[PDB]
């Protein structure tokens, strides 16, 4: 899948057998982005 | 966090008067009383919604990410 | 999580009919009807509507628990009088009189400025 | 007419200071509760978010949106999503309009009430439009956007009562008072020294007349005047709010009635 840094506006892609770090950064922190699936809310 | 939408108490739209309040009290130099009291906030209840209010949004939108 | 749905306050649930007519046990020519999915609002006017009636010996109306949208009627009325009719009467006196209040208001609307 | 009367001592778009005369408490109270509570309005019931980037969270905004007054005028020829026999929603009970927002400018951007943007059917009906009673015409302030933060989701608004949920609330504090100078005694005022100097005098009592102290209690008395005031948010307007009131009261006492007439089948 993919993943975005922490410190800086990116969006890696990298899958296992990768992880850290970032696309021209140096920073390790690396979060997960949304899922595609959306999800309701009920507006209360 | 951000302006209240609606009184929590009797229900009245207090949302769009933010603005209008701060405006109130920088460009025309009024108290918050007067500030209020022209914004058709007469119950206390929410003149409190907007006086007791704190505006957290604004030191939100100082990070980056 | 434990609490009820909303919906609950207004909409009858699996076979929960909106009037239950008891006929009670205690004093003659009396009757209990069980209303569900209402609260004070009717009760309330239903009940003070049925004293305006002078052939209505008995009219009281409870909410046995606030969690549930629901509330009791006992109705005594004098021998040779229904307490159903008394009831209808009282509903029709109700929608009457709310009708003429809605005529007027309108009357007295279309007279105004701002 | 012929039964209770009204008179209108206030008028106004958002606001009605009326009278009502010959009518029981109980009626009063009921016609007030159902103003409160038992009236159908248009409000957001369903939040798709697709992108959220802003700092507040998802549920945060999807509430305040479900706050948000919408117009509610023919709401009557809508329906309920719970009685339409359509998958979900359609356009014969809900009103979809989108929400997309994005940092632009270096300044903070604001997300108001005005960029919601109706995209369902509203075939004639004057409905799902947000009420701006705002002077600038922006509305409710819904959210701040920094720089590069996006806002993108859709909104699916369904009829519903404000018993079920505030946010259905055509109306907002209902001013309420009879008898003025306590000439029924339905109040045991509280007092150090003087009672009178110390409670304050309202202004209704300028349509009453003060008790002479000569004149003993008048213990055969009921309640006839009330004094009224209707406040309106914006979605119905308050003639209609409490025609709607009075016609939602009838309506569901002659739902009992018409219960009672059910009732004889064998
Ligand atoms: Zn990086
Ligand atoms: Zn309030
Ligand atoms: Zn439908």
């Amino acid at each position: 899948l993919k993943y975005i840094c922490a410190e800086c506006s990116s969006k890696l892609s990298l899958s296992r057998t990768d992880a850290v770090r970032c696309k021209d950064c140096g920073h390790r922190i690396l979060l997960k982005a949304r899922t595609k699936r959306l999800v309701q809310f009920e507006a209360r | 966090m951000i302006v209240p939408v609606r009184c929590f108490s009797c229900g009245k739209v207090v949302g769009d008067k933010w603005e209008s309040y701060l405006n109130l009290l920088q460009e025309d130099e009024l108290d918050e009383g007067t500030a209020l009291s022209r914004l058709g906030l007469k119950r206390y209840c929410c003149r409190r919604m907007i006086l007791t209010h704190v505006d957290l949004i604004e030191k939100f939108l100082r990070y980056n990410p | 999580m434990n609490a009820p749905d909303r919906f609950e306050l207004f909409l009858l649930g699996e076979g929960e009919s909106k009037l239950k007519i008891d006929p009670d046990t205690k004093a003659p020519n009396a009757v209990v009807i069980t209303f569900e999915k209402e609260d004070h609002t009717l009760g309330n006017l239903i009940r003070a509507e049925l004293l305006n009636d002078r052939k209505v010996l008995f009219a009281a109306y409870k909410v046995e628990h606030p969690f549930f949208a629901r509330f009791k009627l006992r109705i005594q009325t004098t021998e040779g009088y229904d307490p159903k009719d008394a009831l209808k009467n009282a509903c029709n006196s109700i929608i009457n009189k709310l009708g003429a209040l809605k005529t007027n208001f309108e009357t007295e609307w279309n007279l105004q400025t701002l | 007419e012929e039964g209770p009367q009204v008179k209108i001592r206030e008028a106004s778009k958002d606001n009605v200071d009326f009278i009502l005369s010959n009518v029981d408490l109980a009626m009063a109270n009921s016609l007030r509760r159902v103003m409160i509570a038992e009236i159908p309005t248009l409000a957001i019931d369903s939040v798709e978010v697709e992108t959220n980037t802003t700092v507040l969270a998802d549920e945060f905004i999807a509430h305040r949106l479900g706050l948000i007054p919408l117009q509610s005028m023919d709401i009557e020829q809508l329906e309920y999503s719970r009685d339409c026999f359509c998958e979900d929603h359609c356009d014969k009970c809900s009103v979809v309009l989108t929400l997309q927002a994005f940092g632009e400018s270096e300044s903070t951007t604001n997300v108001y009430s005005k960029d919601l943007v109706i995209v369902s059917n509203l075939m004639g009906r004057n409905i799902g439009h947000p009420i701006i009673q705002d002077k600038e015409g922006n509305g409710v302030l819904i959210c701040k956007l920094r720089k590069g933060q996006e806002l993108k989701l859709t909104c699916v608004a369904k009829k519903g009562i404000a018993k079920e949920h505030a946010k259905w609330g055509p109306a907002a504090a209902i001013e309420f008072e009879y008898d003025p100078w306590n000439k029924l005694k339905h109040t045991d005022y509280w007092y150090e020294q003087d009672s009178a100097k110390e409670w304050p005098q309202s202004k209704n009592c300028e349509y009453e007349d003060p008790p002479n102290e000569g004149d003993p209690f008048d213990y055969k008395a009921q309640a006839d005047t009330f004094y009224m005031n209707v406040e309106s948010v914006g979605s119905i307007p308050v003639d209609q709010v409490v025609v709607r009131g009075i016609d939602t009261l009838q309506k569901k006492v002659a739902s009992i009635l018409l219960a009672l007439t059910q009732m004889d089948q064998d």
